[PDB]
């Protein structure tokens, strides 16, 4: 029956990759297709239409092409942006010509763009609680876009994903991971193990 | 400016239980209106498509049963029953009925469905003060705030400097992690990361507050459990800057 | 093959 | 040499009846192929020729939901209409609704159509160019505006470049 699939549920870029989310979808008829963007901790937003076969919609650096021959409508763009950062659904219009209001939205893709780290200096620090407590955490920071961050085995000892601050006024960004326990045996030396950490970190005294 | 209003915003809901949404339309150039889910694994699927006063429909999906209607040329309502799964309510509008005129999406309307209402926990948060060796290192300092022990897992953490909330040197989980994750309705934690030169942590006057904003229930709850009624509740941690 | 139900209302 | 596609689309409200009474005709060269009449028992659009006699059950079935969803249309815009130039309730006005397509020898083009008529007058029509609307008097400017606001041309003239031309060059292949 009627359908839309986005072949893709995540890509990961740096900044000015090349970008393409595929769209196809199962419709007789003459619908109208569409891109819309949920940009994060927003509601979706249109971002362009297309009506015809071989016209091409665009908005914002990102273009698609009504292709009814391939019934695909793939979203593309040269150079991305950490500001492309988002959610980006494919709509079918209602095809029936019954125009009941109805889009049917495909899974959805996310998009995360990562920033090219000029002067990477990855290390991992300890900070203690400001209440004080024998309370600590260990902040994994300076590392390269290209370095990833995996869990724990032990499920006492939490770890959240990298995460990218940006300090405007110094043109400044900075990657970082956190990993904290209550284990006593937890350790910063060895914390990030079960991740693929550089060879190059520091890990001071 | 903005072309719709929703309420609630967001809404505690017990298993089985009922909720009436609203939808108000603040410009009459968009007077086709819709309704949309979208699920907890980030799904969106058109509910309803409602232009004349008087329109009433009905329509079941997993996780919820739903009526709506079109009270006014300005009004849209949803009541959401039997609520099995969490989901968000957008409302739209649109100049046309939506094969070609695009959809204005609202601010939408969260529903968080939770069996048992003494699983409802506030977070606890920590400020951890930037390490002598990230500011030998580097001439920088990054603080990090947890909120640990919550649910559900709505909260919104926002950094605060000298009374003033700050974006820049600021990175916050996108999303909470499940502290026991077997445990099916286990409680969450959030890290942020707040980070300045070196030069700003270096100086006592400069005061940094991690501010955690924690979604729960209302005063039109009951409770009685000894440890405190978990309500919507401000909790933050401090710390102040060392010369040190 | 007529038109669609018509997008706008005069 | 040249051919043309035109559906003309009617409803009439009635006095004591207030069921408007919609009608649907389809003509390629000016001859009637297809026809829809709301004021039929359980009323589908129905061949008038030959050669639509092999378009298959779920063409009739898909069309057949647009006429019912197009009476709404005629409907509410009548009733619109009433508002705009200010005349009552349980009268008699007609709306008339043309449109289709003229291709020339090669199958390409040649001009569109959307042309709208209220109580035998011409109300508002879609110019050749296929983006403006020439609109007769001041009731027909309210809609005009929505309309080149909400980019109505362009929609239309999806289907006058698209649809219509290639279902207009189907019938002349099915009918020789």
């Amino acid at each position: 029956m009627d359908s839309v699939t986005q072949t893709e549920g995540q890509v990961a870029l740096s900044e000015e990759d090349f970008l393409t989310i595929h769209c196809n979808y199962s419709a007789s008829g003459y619908p109208a297709l569409f891109w819309y963007v949920q940009y994060p901790g927003e509601g979706p937003q249109f971002l362009f239409r297309a009506s015809r076969d071989k016209e091409k919609g665009s908005s914002r650096g990102f273009e698609a092409t009504y292709n009814k021959e391939t019934t695909s409508f793939h979203l593309q763009k040269a150079s991305v942006q950490e500001s492309d950062s988002a959610v980006y659904y494919c709509a079918l219009g209602d095809p029936t010509g019954a125009n009941t209001g109805k889009l049917t939205f495909g899974h959805g893709t996310i998009l995360r763009v990562h920033p090219n780290i000029q002067n990477p200096d990855p290390a991992v620090y300890q900070l203690r609680d400001s209440k004080s407590s024998d309370k600590s955490v260990c902040l994994f920071t300076d590392f390269d876009s290209q370095t990833n961050v995996s869990q724990s085995k032990d499920s006492d000892v939490y770890i959240t994903d990298k995460c990218v601050l940006d300090m405007r006024s110094m043109d400044f960004k900075s990657n970082s991971a956190v990993a904290w326990s209550n284990k006593s045996d937890f350790a910063c030396a060895n914390a990030f193990n079960n991740s693929i950490i550089p060879e190059d970190t520091f890990f001071p005294s | 400016m903005t072309l719709l209003e929703q309420n609630p915003r967001w809404r505690l809901v017990p298993r089985g239980q009922a909720v009436n949404l609203r939808c108000i339309l603040k410009n009459s150039q968009y007077p086709w209106m819709s309704w949309y889910q979208q699920d907890l694994q980030k799904q969106l699927q058109w509910l309803f498509t409602l232009r004349s006063p008087g329109d009433k429909e009905v329509k079941s999906l997993p996780g919820a049963d739903y009526l709506a209607t079109r009270v006014t040329d300005t009004e849209l309502r949803l009541q959401v029953a039997n609520m099995s799964q969490g989901r968000t309510l957008y409302c739209t509008c649109s100049a046309g009925r939506g094969g070609y005129a695009e959809q204005f999406f609202g601010p939408g309307t969260r529903l968080t469905v939770l069996e048992d209402l003494k699983n409802v926990f506030p977070p606890e948060v920590a400020v951890f003060e930037p390490s002598e060796a990230e500011i030998s290192h580097t001439q920088k300092a990054t603080l990090v705030c947890l909120a640990t022990g919550f649910y559900p897992d709505h909260v919104e953490l926002s950094w605060w400097v000298n009374g003033k909330e700050v974006h820049s040197g600021v990175c916050t989980d996108p999303q909470p992690l499940k502290e026991q994750p077997a445990l099916n309705d286990s409680r969450y934690a959030l890290s942020s990361r707040l980070r300045v030169s070196a030069t700003f942590w270096q100086n006592p006057r400069n005061h940094f507050r991690c501010q955690v904003q924690f979604y729960g229930l209302s005063e039109n709850d009951e409770w009685t459990q000894d440890r405190a009624k978990p309500v919507t509740q401000i909790v933050s941690a401090e710390a102040w800057g060392r010369a040190d | 093959h007529p038109g669609s139900v018509n997008e706008f209302d005069f | 040499g040249p051919h043309s596609m035109r559906y003309y689309e009617t409803a009439t409200s009635r006095r004591g009846l207030g069921e408007p009474r919609y009608t649907s005709v389809g003509y390629v060269d000016d001859k009637e192929f297809v026809r829809f009449d709301s004021d039929a028992e359980n009323p589908r659009y129905e061949p008038q020729v030959p050669w639509m006699e092999q378009e298959g059950p779920e063409y009739w079935e898909r069309i057949t939901q647009v006429a019912k969803g197009q009476e709404q249309w005629f409907r509410v815009n009548l009733r619109t209409l009433l508002g705009y130039y200010n005349q009552s309730a349980g009268g008699t006005h007609t709306l008339q609704w043309m449109y289709g397509c003229d291709v020339g020898s090669d199958g390409r083009l040649l001009r569109g159509y959307e042309q709208f008529a209220y109580d035998g007058c011409d109300y508002i029509a879609l110019n050749e160019d296929l983006r403006t609307w020439t609109a007769a008097d001041m009731a027909a400017q309210i809609t005009r505006r929505k309309w080149e606001q909400a980019g109505a041309a362009e929609y239309y003239r999806a289907y006058l470049e698209g649809e219509c031309v290639e279902w207009l060059h189907r019938y002349l292949k099915n009918g020789n």
